[PDB]
């Protein structure tokens, strides 16, 4: 409790945060109204806070001291005066765009770790994940306000705080987690449900993720070298059971055979037994399989219940946490688990220097001002085009 | 070469329904009897109820086509000339604001019924009708170098929905299809039910929409609007109860909804 005490009294970046939920120096419902939560060593959580300015928001943070706090949507009151209102006279207005990935979304084909464990090899999924979706924010959606904060274990956050964005209604941020979750199914036991041909989203992703396929599941991974997960993961991906049949067979008569041996047999096995006529279309049957494969492996995986309604409550950047000490910092996609800071370390530096901008947070801090800088500087040329758009 | 060279409501409804089909848009005037504004309101309240249960009991859009258009010619005809049936489909629907506005789970209800009606009785007309509709109605294409710009992400798009929608199985057909088709953009916000079904190639924050979609964004204007008059309609209910002759029929209207 007291590490957290001296975290929120020396390190946390409240000013920073309050200028990106407030979007602006001088206070406004962006912030008064914006629901805050509270959780507790002891168990307890508590919804519904807001807070007036930075002053305000820094004071109740640190006279709390929770472990960690959540940030949900702006409503049209102030949530800490919930006692003077009815609980239908308390409606939200807008929440940033929020995306949230996890590591363990990916054990159908992890090899290196498993569960909430992680480690740079395995971490290039989330790294991918994190390009696909930038590209379709900028060029689908045209968005550039968004940033990437790291969970703190397993996972990664893109927060998006364009006007725009921050205005969705809950239909339509369903509609845009509907538009860009593309592997609805998780389970392995059958071939995607995607029409043929591609829309441009699936066209381009699958370009993107291409150069990796063989370097992460193939070689680094490797998940079906095991027969049995390639028998219950690989081959129910492709189109024909004779094919299917003699590959398990094949597999089961020489076994072992690893990830890109296996790749390799689809197309040998398939060649030796398409011949005829109909060995084009049976060629271009099999590199769907494929492709629809290299999408099924690393295309980004999402949870929905943070992205389907706006008054959903998420830990908030720069937060800790609790099992793992390391701060949930801001991201790109370079980032791996293993480069965020703890609060031990950063408790140690500050021993030593007595200065935020020494320890190994200011580089994240860094990112995140010029984040707030960019915003704020767009925000403030909405403001300008409406006006004259108005005019 | 040779050359040559009250009244005022009948031609209202006349222009009204010259689109075979109205948004409601305007204020009746002149009289009709209180025994017509019981039955005219109890025939609409029919042909709705009959759409919400098919929709209760999930039926398509053919199937629910198949059972309400024969009810048209007995209690709500459309694709008529006749003054009273154009007066007493205005007048159904309008008394049914009244009917309808009173909270919020009635109004969703009949936006929803009346949509669906909308839509129903907006494939039962001739493209040329529906062309002439929807520019009455006032309601951006894109230039002929954007689409060469992004004719094959406009095509990866749309030659799916050619051949499901429009049954053109030949590619050959759907490339000459493809080639008269116009191509409509808009933000992504204003279609987003297509873009969760990645029915709409989006660029920039811009949804690019074949000619032969976008009837959502049509019937999406409809329900908008009939909520806001509805909407209206109830800040106003209190100069409705200045006729009690007229609440037990508003109140034994709502009752079958409740």
């Amino acid at each position: 409790s007291s590490d957290m005490e001296y975290y929120y009294k020396s390190l946390y970046p409240f000013k920073h945060i309050f200028n990106w939920l407030n979007h602006s120096p001088k206070p406004s419902r962006d912030m008064i109204n914006r629901e805050f939560a509270m959780a507790f060593r002891s168990g307890a959580y508590k919804r519904y806070n807001s807070f007036n300015s930075v002053q305000d928001f820094k004071a109740q943070i640190e006279k709390a001291n929770p472990d960690r706090f959540e940030i949900g949507a702006i409503y049209n009151k102030p949530p800490r005066e919930r006692d003077t209102l009815l609980k239908s006279e308390l409606k939200a207005l807008e929440k940033e765009l929020v995306f949230d990935i996890d590591m363990d979304d990916y054990d159908a084909f992890r090899t290196c770790c498993s569960g909430a464990q992680v480690c740079s090899k395995c971490w290039k999924f989330i790294s991918l994940a994190m390009k696909i979706t930038n590209t379709a924010l900028r060029e689908d959606f045209g968005y550039k306000d968004f940033i990437w904060v790291f969970s703190g274990r397993r996972g990664a956050h893109c927060w998006v705080s364009d006007k725009r964005a921050r205005a969705l209604t809950d239909v339509q941020r369903r509609n845009v987690l509907d538009y860009v979750n593309v592997i609805r199914d998780r389970n392995t036991d059958k071939r995607l449900a995607l029409k043929r041909p591609y829309h441009p989203h699936l066209a381009r992703s699958l370009e993107q993720l291409k150069p990796f396929f063989v370097s992460i599941m193939l070689e680094e991974q490797n998940p079906w070298e095991d027969d049995q997960h390639a028998i219950q993961t690989l081959l129910p991906a492709l189109y024909d059971k004779q094919l299917i049949d003699s590959l398990k067979k094949y597999w089961l008569d020489n076994p072992r055979r690893s990830s890109k041996e296996k790749w390799n047999d689809i197309d040998q096995i398939a060649t030796s037994l398409f011949k005829g006529p109909k060995q084009d279309s049976h060629i271009i049957k099999l590199r769907e399989c494929k492709e629809d494969l290299v999408l099924m492996t690393l295309y980004p995986k999402l949870d929905v219940e943070v992205t389907k309604q706006t008054i959903h409550l998420l830990k908030a950047p720069f937060c800790i946490h609790p099992a793992t000490g390391n701060v949930c910092v801001p991201i790109d996609e370079s980032f791996a688990p293993e480069k965020a800071p703890k609060l031990i370390d950063l408790q140690t530096e500050m021993e030593k220097n007595n200065d935020v901008s020494l320890t190994a947070l200011q580089p994240f801090i860094n990112q995140f001002q010029a984040y707030v800088s960019s915003l704020l500087k767009n925000e403030l040329g909405s403001v300008k085009r409406e006006r004259e758009d108005d005019d | 070469m040779f050359r040559q060279s009250s009244e005022e409501e009948k031609k209202l409804y006349a222009r009204l329904y010259e689109s075979k089909l109205s948004f409601y848009d305007l204020p009746p005037q002149g009289e009709i009897t209180l025994e017509q504004f019981e039955i005219w309101a109890i025939d609409r309240l029919k042909i709705l109820l009959e759409i919400e249960s098919c929709l209760s009991r999930n039926k398509s859009i053919k199937e629910i086509e198949t059972i309400i258009k024969p009810q048209f010619q007995k209690l709500l005809p459309f694709n008529t000339e006749s003054l009273e049936d154009r007066k007493k489909d205005y007048y159904s629907h309008f008394i049914l604001r009244l009917c309808f506005c009173r909270s919020k789970e009635l109004r969703e209800k009949f936006v929803r019924a009346e949509t669906f009606l909308f839509k129903i009785r907006f494939n039962m007309l001739t493209s040329t009708d529906q062309t002439k509709f929807v520019q009455s109605l006032d309601l951006q294409f894109i230039s002929n170098e954007e689409k060469a710009e992004l004719s094959h992400q406009l095509y990866q798009t749309v030659s799916a929905s050619l051949q499901f929608q429009l049954n053109l199985n030949e590619e050959h057909q759907r490339k000459q299809y493809f080639q008269q088709e116009k191509f409509i953009k808009l933000p992504f916000e204003n279609v987003i039910e297509l873009v969760g079904n990645r029915l709409v190639f989006l660029k920039d924050g811009y949804a690019y929409l074949p000619q032969f979609q976008q009837l959502n964004l049509l019937s999406n204007e409809f329900a908008s609007k009939l909520n806001q008059e509805l909407i209206k309609t109830y800040q106003y209910l209190p100069r409705l109860n200045e006729d009690d002759r007229l609440l037990p029929i508003l109140n034994h209207l709502s009752s079958g909804y409740t």
